[PDB]
């Protein structure tokens, strides 16, 4: 338990390094890394065909990845969007 | 008084009858926060508001 | 649980350390480890 470790944790959560970990974690259950890409693209197309404007927070691919990470027991933000509350 | 072959007027990139293509600046050689890891220079802001490396360019259309 | 080093670390040592960390931790951990090593090296230099 290192005391001075919250800064880099906040940096990871803000800069967007969570997605780089989530992709690598999801690529641990699939044999081919191409069928996974095809499946994600198909799911994103099916989700954007239903509601055009309501594809998620900002995009659909991030929304699909957040939905896939939230169904495995890992709480993730909606389409990996977290604005800065300290912006004047 | 002047003689044949002596300078009456100066020119561009020349001062006192000698080629002048640059300026003299105080320079230190040291690593600085990785901004010069490759071939790169971290300059001071004095060169911007003191009109040191200011140049003119004329294009035609 | 990394090996404690008390000797000089040249380029080959860093290359071997990265090659072992990629096999022991993976590319995800190794990316952040290399970023932090870069930051510390720039600060020290």
């Amino acid at each position: 338990r290192i005391p001075f470790l919250e800064e880099q944790v906040r940096k990871i959560r803000d800069g967007g390094k969570l997605l780089t970990m989530d992709i690598h974690r999801l690529l641990l259950n699939e044999d081919n890394r191409f069928d996974f890409v095809n499946e994600i693209a198909a799911e994103a197309k099916q989700y954007v065909e239903n509601n055009r404007d309501e594809y998620g927070a900002k995009k659909a691919i991030l929304h699909v990845l957040s939905n896939r990470m939230n169904d495995a027991g890992v709480y993730r933000a909606e389409a990996y969007m977290e604005s800065d509350p300290f912006k004047p | 008084c002047i003689k044949k072959g002596q300078i009456l007027a100066d020119g561009a990139a020349t001062v006192g009858g000698e080629l002048a293509l640059g300026k003299n600046v105080l320079v230190a050689y040291m690593p600085w926060e990785g901004y010069n890891s490759e071939d790169a220079v971290l300059i001071s802001e004095r060169l911007v508001y003191e009109d040191i490396y200011t140049s003119f360019h004329i294009r035609k259309y | 649980n990394l090996v404690f080093h008390n000797k000089a670390i040249n380029g080959t040592a860093m290359k071997r350390l990265i090659s072992r960390l990629i096999d022991h931790f993976g590319m995800a951990y190794t990316s952040h480890i290399l970023d932090q090593v870069k930051t510390l090296g720039f600060q020290q230099a």
